[PDB]
């Protein structure tokens, strides 16, 4: 699969593809790799669909149970800190890698990478699944900095359709979500409106 | 007659009573606050009497109603303690329940669960029954508003109107007095209604700034907590008609 | 009876006490008295050793645990002996994961949890044994007064046991000259706060005392009969 | 308080004089519903007098009517002042000598006293009043 | 004797648990509560009559179904009363899994009764302070039974329990008739909860369920007024 | 008084109220009085020691501990009672930290020490903890918060508070400072004044003040005051009580 995150001034833009197979035979065309944990923290999901489905429901109910308890919206951060912690407890028999961007006010966007075995780590711009390896070179020659709303969705277009193009276990339709201060707003793209 | 028989939560009393929770329901009192919720035809509105024992208390932490979940709001009554455990263990069994069946908690199903746990509670010797009684209000689907009531001994009823504390006898015969009339009761109104009872039950005519209310309603399904604009604004209308 | 309020550690006081802690206390009064003094760089522990007849030798009341931490007990022989228990295993344990001796202070918050459960929870009696804990640390000597009530003290000397008032106010006279004795002075010091708490009529002989000597260098090394025999011969005589 | 309504009853006597029954009976309910959410003892007392006196010298009583219905369909009413106007009111109903405006008054008076209260003796005098008729 | 009525595990020297029959006391202070086996099925009926009409009466319920044939009411606790529903509904549909037949009601009368005595094996647990009226069909023929707090359960042509419970036992006896048909049967039930209802019940102030061929239902207040204005 | 009801913590009274902690109560304003004031900036927390025999070293049973990073402790009640209570508080801070990966937040803490203690409260076979609680913290992005936290197990938010036998005189005159402005420099002078004032002298004499504190002025990280600024309070409040 191929998940692609990253931050810009005021939020964070997250998209991903919809390809799930069990073999060669394409499973589901219109999966949403995209669960939204929380009002305004959003998962990106990559491996065996039944462990990170999983997953994402522990994830969730302990992210409700501490944001009702703190009864103020979490931080990335903490999320962050429950999937490296629960990746690793299992990871000799869990194949799931999150990508979780979300937006708080304390700092603003945030986006931290969980690949295979467990490393919670941050960056700007996080990549993953089996079609994070043909885009590589191509978003290291098409990354800057400083994007805005419009650039963000045609970063993530173009590159989530070259890893679509070049990569047979990404297919189906492009799924996109912006969180920032005003809310989160997702988008299906579908047909003509792929690069 | 029965003398030893209200020692043990466990232990019945000659003529089948348990003085234990009849002890805790006077527990509930000892607080010496006072909660009431109305239910409208699509609102649901509990207000509670804020007690500051000095500006030096930090109002924003002395609050006596809380929230369960993102649309199932609490206001309860009792030791403070046991009211703080109780909401611990509430929100506990909601999001076990939203794990667990992944869709939101009807105010009837958290209060039954809470219930079964205070009548566990009450039943092995091990367990002081947890001396606070609570109101749970939320919006629900086909069925409109819910306020519903628990209390230690275990029992949970629906209520289209309910009260609790010290005064809790005039507060519920004031809010019969209002029910037998069959008003449709919009929000407003509501809310004036349970205010003019906390008035007259207190017979003080409060300042604005010594009660808390919530409300919950089918257009604003989020528990909100009402500010000091919207209630001062509530109690002025009120006092002018 | 209106004293039903002791007879567990469960049970508050009308007037706000544990009056089975208050018991606990006066618990560890019944032992023999025994005098904690630290010098500059060395540490003693004087103990009263108390013989069941003297057909028998006297009971011992200077347990080692560490080579930098030694112990002196004052009260039940079965809790003291069980702490002491607990020291050596966490010596060991700590010796084995960290090959650094066990700071002073670490170990008696460790006592203070330890013996605090007791106090708290129904069950095990609460711990009834005053323990006086000389210590080498970063700090240089550290000694420790740990009471049965879960509680412990930092003390400059300290006596616990049967007539310990005596040596307590002897140490509040001699407050101004402790902080600068060498090992001699500091042990003859001891050695008269324990003639004060003895009678008139008993000496400090040979079976009688006890002293354990722990140090920068020195490991913490209990001396008997005639291994305390030099360290009785700079002792004076009873001012009588 | 006291000190409002004693500098401002000339200056509401001599607007009074242009009749303009507005913009002053939304001031003395104004300074009525501040000085009952004060609880004043002579304010309420020296603003209803004002008003039902003012009512009378414009020879119209529908004002007055709906004076009285405000007036006891709000809550913290001092019993003294309450007692007060309805004194007033007594010496205020048997001097009219129209038969439709006395009958009317005492109507209003009858039926503004649901909730009985300690002045209740005084109305019974203008009741006696209705005896005549 | 005063000695023995303490403790769940102590036997007084002359009877027995002292305990079971102080719950027992309290179950007769419950609402009182009529089960009726008529020829062709079972009705139980109950008062709901509370105080302070802000109470929801269709909010709690005391006629509960178990599965799809049976269902119980309850005379004294109330939580105890849904503690008992929770268990009996558990037993019920693990009795469906491993057998996939629905329950015959005795069974689940028989179990349902060995978990209420469990509670009254040892002391520092109470028994339940209810007691519990089971009405289902099987086989061809409709059941009704009591459970009680001590765990015996035995079985009823026509009983009534709670408070009132021997005036109405006497109703029973005088009006119970084996040739009784189901809508006689709940008939009879209402006459004798009117007998001391004690306040005009109303469509809400009394909950009734009736059980036959064709499984158990709780009564809506719709038929509920119905029959009360046939009887009027 | 409740004789046959106060003999466990699980019993009510016929008129429904726990003798146990009541008598908690009691041991709590039977003991220590430690007074702790949230500055603009952070949060201080003064100790009353009393010094029961001169052969005691000082610093010896130290009342003021931090129970994380940002967050201090300071405690009045029984010795142990307060030692165990930390060490509590320390397990459950350093189990947020470790399973959410960054400090807790003074009203989280305060609410899980608080039912904590309230699960002693409540049971037979245990009994309350005895002693009431400052907590205290400063974050760049929350705030600076302080927590009254009682045997009963109820966190009350205070700017400024004190606890001990002198609870009333305390609060008599902790009402007249202005707080919400001024930080901790101008308040560590206001702490010693009512220490000193409010400390006995005639009965319960020989006493030392004890002070720490938690705020930017260390980065947040709560530790002991200086030397300098204990013995500036020390001289100020000697001088403010002629």
């Amino acid at each position: 699969t191929t998940i692609m995150a990253v931050q810009f001034d005021g939020g964070v833009v997250l998209g991903a593809d919809s390809r799930t197979t069990t073999g060669s035979y394409i499973a589901n065309r219109v999966t949403d790799k995209l669960t939204p944990i929380h009002d305004r923290i959003f998962c990106c999901r990559s491996g065996s669909a039944a462990d990170t489905q999983a997953v994402a429901d522990a994830v969730t109910y302990q992210l409700g149970f501490h944001s009702i308890e703190l009864n103020e919206p979490p931080l990335v951060h903490t999320a962050a800190s429950l999937f490296k912690e629960m990746c690793y407890r299992y990871r000799e028999d869990l194949m799931a890698g999150i990508i979780i961007a979300g937006w708080d006010p304390q700092e603003g966007g945030q986006v931290y990478s969980v690949p295979m075995g467990g490393m919670m780590v941050r960056q700007s711009f996080a990549i993953g699944g089996s079609g994070s390896s043909y885009i590589y070179g191509y978003v290291d020659a098409t990354y800057r900095e400083g994007m805005t709303k419009e650039e963000c969705l045609q970063f993530t277009a173009n590159a989530l359709a070259l890893a679509m193009e070049r990569d047979g276990s990404s297919g189906g339709v492009i799924r996109l979500a912006a969180i920032a201060e005003s809310g989160v707003e997702r988008q299906v793209l579908l047909g003509d409106q792929i690069p | 007659s029965s003398a030893g028989f209200d020692r043990h939560i466990t232990i019945f009393s000659p003529e089948g009573r348990l003085y234990q929770v009849e002890y805790a329901f006077k527990a509930i009192n000892q607080g010496g606050l006072t909660s009431v919720a109305v239910r409208g035809k699509d609102c649901a509105v509990i207000v509670t009497q804020k007690k500051v024992p000095d500006k030096l208390l930090d109002s924003s932490t002395v609050t006596h109603l809380f929230k369960i979940t993102e649309n199932i709001g609490c206001v309860m009554t009792g030791m403070t303690a046991d009211s703080r455990s109780q909401v611990q263990r509430a929100r506990y069994e909601a999001a076990n329940w939203k794990y667990k069946y992944g869709y939101e908690i009807p105010v009837d199903m958290l209060c039954k669960r809470i219930a079964d746990i205070s009548q566990v509670y009450t039943q092995n010797a091990e367990m002081r029954p947890l001396g606070c009684c609570m109101i749970l209000i939320g919006i629900d689907e086909e069925q409109g508003p819910q306020v519903y009531k628990c209390d230690p001994a275990g029992y949970y009823c629906g209520f289209k109107a309910t009260a609790a504390g010290v005064k809790q006898t005039e507060s519920t015969s004031f809010l019969e007095k209002k029910v037998k009339k069959k008003f449709d009761w919009t929000f407003e109104q509501t809310v004036e209604t349970a205010i003019t009872c906390l008035s007259t039950v207190l017979s003080i005519d409060f300042k604005p700034s010594e009660i808390e209310v919530g409300v919950v309603t089918v257009e604003n399904p989020k528990f909100r907590i009402l500010t000091e604009a919207e209630i001062d604004a509530h109690l002025v209308a009120l006092a002018e008609r | 009876f209106r004293n039903q309020y002791d007879n567990d550690v469960t049970v508050w006081s009308p007037q706000g006490r544990i009056h089975q802690i208050e018991y606990a206390m006066e618990a560890v009064k019944q032992g023999s008295a025994t005098v904690g003094l630290k010098s500059k760089t060395h540490a003693v522990l004087v103990a009263l050793k108390r013989a069941q007849s003297e057909l028998a030798a006297h009971q011992k009341k200077i347990l080692h645990v560490d080579n930098h931490i030694g112990i002196s007990i004052a009260g039940l022989t079965a809790d003291a002996r069980l702490l002491c228990n607990f020291m050596r295993q966490e010596c060991l344990d700590s010796r084995f994961v960290f090959d650094r001796p066990l700071p002073v202070s670490r170990l008696v918050s460790l006592i203070g949890s330890k013996t605090q459960i007791p106090t708290q929870r129904y069950g095990r009696r609460p711990y009834g044994v005053g323990l006086l804990i000389a210590g080498y640390d970063d700090m240089g000597p550290h000694i420790f007064q740990t009471c049965p009530s879960a509680n412990y003290f930092d003390c400059r000397a300290m006596s616990i046991g049967a007539r310990s008032q005596s040596a307590r106010t002897y140490l509040e006279r001699h407050m101004s000259e402790f902080m600068e004795c060498n090992l001699n002075e500091l042990v003859k010091h001891g050695l008269r706060a324990l003639r004060e708490t003895l009678p008139a009529e008993q000496d400090l002989t040979t079976k009688n005392v006890s002293i354990g000597i722990v140090g920068k260098d020195l490991e913490f090394t209990i001396y008997d009969d005639d291994d305390v025999s030099p360290f009785l011969e700079g002792l004076e005589e009873r001012p009588q | 308080y006291s000190a409002t309504v004693d500098q401002r009853l000339p200056e509401c006597a001599k607007l009074a004089k242009e009749g303009r029954l507005q913009e002053v009976i939304e001031t003395l309910l104004s300074l009525e519903k501040q000085t009952r959410t004060a609880s004043d003892m002579v304010s309420t007392s020296r603003i209803l007098v004002a008003v039902v006196k003012m009512c009378y010298e414009a020879k119209e009583w529908d004002l007055l009517n709906e004076n009285i219905m405000l007036l006891s369909k709000r809550r913290s009413q001092l019993k003294q002042a309450v007692a007060k106007m309805v004194q007033q009111c007594c010496t205020y109903v048997e001097e009219i000598t129209d038969l439709p405006i006395k009958l009317r008054l005492i109507d209003t008076l009858r039926m503004v006293t649901e909730g009985k209260i300690y002045v209740e003796i005084e109305r019974a005098r203008l009741t006696k009043t209705l005896a005549t008729i | 004797e005063r000695g023995y009525s303490f403790s769940l595990t102590t036997f007084s020297p002359s009877g027995k648990l002292v305990q079971i029959e102080y719950a027992l006391a309290a179950v007769a202070g419950g609402a009182p509560s009529v089960g009726i086996k008529a020829a062709n099925g079972v009705v139980l009926a109950t008062e709901k009559k509370q105080k302070s009409i802000l109470y929801d009466e269709r909010s709690v319920h005391k006629v509960e179904p178990i599965t799809k044939h049976i269902g119980l009411v309850y005379s004294g606790m109330g939580p105890d009363y849904r503690v008992l529903v929770h268990r009996a509904r558990k037993l019920a549909q693990q009795y469906y899994l491993v057998y996939q037949e629905p329950i015959p009601t005795a069974q689940l009368v028989q179990r349902v009764a060995s978990v209420m005595q469990e509670y009254t094996q040892s002391g520092g647990v109470r028994p339940f302070g209810v007691s519990l009226l089971i009405c289902g069909w099987n086989e061809g023929r409709p059941y009704l039974f009591q459970s009680d707090p001590s765990g015996a359960y035995f079985a009823w042509k026509a009983t009534a329990m709670g408070k009132n419970y021997v005036n109405g036992k006497t109703f029973l006896e005088k009006r119970y008739n084996e040739d009784l048909e189901l809508e006689d049967a709940i008939h009879t039930a209402i006459l004798t909860l009117k007998e001391s209802f004690e306040g005009q019940m109303t469509e809400d102030n009394i909950e009734v369920g009736i059980c036959n061929e064709a499984g158990f239902r709780r009564l809506t207040p719709t038929e509920v007024k119905d029959y009360l204005a046939a009887i009027a | 008084i409740g004789t046959g009801y106060d003999l466990s913590a699980s019993t009510f009274s016929p008129d429904g109220r726990v003798f146990q902690v009541e008598y908690a109560m009691k041991a709590v304003e039977n003991s220590s009085t430690a007074i702790g004031i949230r500055c603009k900036d952070g949060v201080v927390f003064g100790v009353e020691k009393l010094v029961l025999s001169k052969l005691y070293e000082e610093g010896s049973n130290k009342r003021l501990f931090n129970v994380d990073r940002h967050v201090g402790m300071a405690v009045a009640g029984l010795l142990a009672d307060a030692r165990s209570l930390a060490d509590i508080a320390r397990e459950e801070a350093s189990n947020f930290r470790s399973n959410f990966g960054y400090n807790i937040p003074l009203k989280h803490l305060a609410d899980r020490v608080a039912m904590y203690v309230h699960a002693y409260t409540l049971y037979s076979a245990v009994r309350p903890f005895g002693c009431s609680f400052m907590l205290g913290s400063y974050s760049v992005n929350d705030g600076a918060q302080l927590y009254m936290i009682d045997p009963s197990g109820v966190s009350y938010g205070y700017w400024g508070c004190a606890i001990g036998k002198a609870r009333q005189a305390a609060k008599t005159e902790i009402e007249k400072l202005q707080m919400k402005e001024m930080t901790c420099r101008d308040i560590v002078k206001e702490v010693a004044k009512i220490i000193y004032i409010v400390h006995d002298e005639v009965k319960d004499k020989a006493f030392e003040l004890e002070l720490s504190w938690v705020g930017e002025l260390t980065n947040g990280r709560h530790e002991i005051v200086p030397k300098d600024i204990r013995e500036e309070a020390e001289k100020y409040a000697k001088e403010s009580l002629k």
